[PDB]
């Protein structure tokens, strides 16, 4: 059973804990996330998706250490309605590096989302968000919504790939058993 | 966002037992506000990166006008002061040299405790019940180490053990398993050592059916200072005997990553169900209603008054008034970046745990765990080694003794060459009563730093003492819906 750690970072409020949901549930609500799993198809293989939420950690900033260890792929989330959010990206992105300290940090696969494209009054233009995950490596860019369902099963799946090179290759290096679970 | 102004719970210190009570407050629907003054988790249980932890070395190298008159202020600690007789030594050039070890820094995590998980016992049962445990992975112990006249050597841990020993005779091995048999349901035969209650263990294993080479073993090796009465010797072989087995063949695991994990488990179970969290921000003092005596609320850092019922603080934040009278212990700590096994064999990935006797009466005994690489807290090629022992003197002086017997400072000629060392003396407050502190409103309650046992036992009780208190009649730490 392969099993891929992925993490959603980013701003509190931009629609992360109900993007996990709407993705693994197939339900969007109007009081206890952790983590879901759920058994998906990557290139016709299948693999269990893991995706870890913040469990609110990062409204004062205080995600610690553990949380980022052994991501797999790391989802990064802003509002289109709110260019506040947006502009915060480089801060997550670079705080995963220091937390996570993954292997060839500069290919390790980041996904954005532009979540809420259903509200009306976007003010963070595609073309714009396309341009910052350009210049970040080519970063996979995908604009969703949580709401309506949008988008958002398909930016999983490429997350899901991502995920899985990122683990092949950690798992290709890895020369010790695996740990113990209780 | 902005700092609700007020809170069932404030816990002060994200240390191992706050976090538990933390996890376990929220867990059963009171509104918790967790903060630590530090920017990282964990307070004295924390591990760290290797840059990390020498940023951590530095360190130990007005509200007034919000107070209404019907209120007094009791100030916390603006400095911490639980760590003491920092000294770091680098032997290494400044095959593997310091630039090598500050590039890979990453890849330590380096505690500021050194403990093992017993398979069976109040942690392990609190992480599986809660189902805190699917939030770390761990490692076997794999070998108990001891030394045999100036010679570290593994000892018998296991019946295949006994029997494939070349280094005890058959008498010997009848008397152990006879006397091992015993321990494991010695409760059951109270005349057996009822004459020997008032004594020390080691007196009452003078007067078994079994040599002083057996005795020593037992003693040392299995229960694990040297006065401990011989009930307490029982409960302690007997509780090793039954972990034995459970997930591998010694009672102990580690968690991967190290130490420093566990609390931040225990805070993710507390932020699941609601709790808030502030790392980087401290609290001025806390506010007192003149008349009740109860606390009311707390002013932190910022200036925000915020209100709650129960207020929890490990013992740092205390100010030094607020703790004049108490009484602290110490704990004498070394952490040892090593080139290789204190027991060299094929397979290198051994995780081992290595007691060591006071050589004369005085001192205390020492604990040497052994981590390798797979055990995530060092880089290839080393080995990260932890002493600890209740302290006599400064832990350099309690310590380095041991380290010159296991371990060459120098690149040219046996020994494994020690390549870094730190020691340190870290406050141990461990079973203080509220009493020996002033003042202590009833509604503020004291979680104390890391104890020097092995496990966790004393974590995990304070925890749940404190938790009948604040959630009375309600389960501790029952797992998710
Ligand atoms: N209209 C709309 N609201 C959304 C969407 N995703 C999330 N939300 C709402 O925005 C708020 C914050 O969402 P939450 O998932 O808790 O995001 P988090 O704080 O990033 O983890 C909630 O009030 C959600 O109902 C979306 O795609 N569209
Ligand atoms: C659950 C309780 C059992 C199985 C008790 C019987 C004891 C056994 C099978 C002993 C295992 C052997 C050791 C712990 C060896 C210790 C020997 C030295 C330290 C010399
Ligand atoms: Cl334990
Ligand atoms: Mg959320």
């Amino acid at each position: 059973k392969v099993l891929l750690k992925v993490i959603i970072l980013g701003d509190s409020g931009v629609g992360k804990t109900s993007l996990m949901n709407q993705y693994v549930n197939k339900k969007f609500s109007n009081i206890g996330a952790d983590f879901l799993t759920k058994e998906v198809m990557v290139d016709d293989r299948l693999v269990t998706m893991q995706i870890w939420d913040t469990a609110g950690q990062e409204r004062f900033q205080s995600l610690g250490v553990a949380f980022y260890r052994g991501a797999d792929c790391c989802v990064l989330v802003f509002d289109v309605t709110a260019p506040n959010t947006f502009k915060t990206l480089d801060s997550w992105r670079d705080e995963f590096l220091i937390q996570a300290s993954p292997r060839d940090p500069e290919n390790f696969p980041f996904v954005v989302l532009g979540n809420k494209i259903d509200l009306e009054n976007r003010q963070v233009a595609t073309k714009r968000a396309q341009a910052w995950c350009y210049s970040k490596n080519n970063i996979p860019y995908f604009e969703t919504s949580a709401k309506e369902a949008i988008n958002v099963e398909q930016a999983f799946q490429t997350i899901a790939r991502n995920a899985l090179k990122q683990e092949t290759e950690v798992e290709l290096y890895n020369e010790f058993p695996e740990p113990i679970k209780l | 966002d902005n700092l609700p102004s007020d809170f069932d719970v404030i816990v002060i210190g994200t240390g191992l037992p706050e976090s538990i009570i933390a996890a376990a407050c929220s867990r059963s629907g009171q509104r918790v506000l967790h903060v630590d003054s530090r920017s990282y988790y964990g307070g004295n249980w924390a591990s760290f990166s290797f840059s990390g932890l020498l940023s951590w070395l530095k360190e130990y190298q007005m509200w007034q006008e919000q107070i209404l008159e019907n209120e007094e202020a009791i100030p916390l600690s603006s400095k911490d002061k639980t760590i003491q007789h920092v000294e770091v030594f680098c032997y290494a050039s400044q095959r593997i040299t310091y630039s090598q070890i500050i590039k890979e820094g990453r890849r330590f995590n380096i505690d500021l405790v050194s403990k093992l998980l017993y398979s069976r016992g109040l942690l392990i049962d609190l992480l599986i019940k809660s189902n805190v445990s699917r939030y770390a992975e761990f490692k076997n112990i794999t070998r108990i180490l001891a030394f045999r006249e100036g010679t570290v050597e593994q000892v018998p841990c296991s019946r295949a053990d006994v029997f494939n020993s070349k280094q005890l005779t058959m008498v010997e091995k009848r008397m152990l398993m006879k006397f091992l048999t015993f321990c494991v349901e010695y409760e059951e035969h109270p005349d057996e050592y009822r004459a020997y209650e008032g004594t020390t263990f080691s007196e009452y294993l003078k007067t078994q059916k079994l040599t002083p080479n057996l005795q020593y073993f037992v003693l040392h090796s299995i229960a694990m200072e040297t006065t401990s009465c011989t009930v307490d010797g029982l409960k302690a072989t007997k509780k090793f005997l039954q972990c034995l087995g459970r997930y591998g063949n010694t009672p102990f695991l580690f968690p991967l990553y190290g130490q420093g994990e566990l609390p931040q488990c225990f805070c993710r179970m507390c932020a699941v169900f609601g709790g808030i969290y502030c790392l980087r921000h401290s609290v001025q003092c806390l506010v007192v209603d003149k008349e009740s005596r109860k606390c009311k609320a707390v002013i932190d850092q910022f200036g925000q008054r915020i209100i709650s019922k129960h207020f929890i603080i490990e013992d740092s934040y205390l100010s030094e008034n607020t703790c004049s009278r108490v009484q602290y212990r110490q704990i004498s700590r070394a952490v040892l970046i090593t080139d290789g096994s204190v027991l060299r064999t094929d397979a290198d990935q051994q995780v081992s745990i290595l007691t060591v006797p006071a050589e004369e009466p005085g001192s205390f005994a020492v604990r040497v765990i052994e981590l390798c690489s797979s055990t995530m807290t060092c880089m290839k090629g080393t080995y990260l080694v932890h002493l600890t022992c209740m302290s006599s003197k400064t832990a350099r002086e309690d310590l380095e003794r041991v380290v010159q017997k296991l371990f060459t400072p120098y690149t040219e000629i046996e020994k494994p060459r020690l390549l870094w060392a730190l020691y340190f003396n870290m406050r141990d407050s461990s079973d203080i009563s509220r009493d020996c502190y002033n003042d202590l409103p009833s509604n503020v309650y004291v979680c104390s730093g890391p104890d020097s046992g092995l496990g966790n036992d004393n974590a995990v009780k304070q925890a749940e003492t404190l938790f009948q208190q604040i959630c009375p009649n309600e389960d501790f730490c029952p797992a998710p819906p």
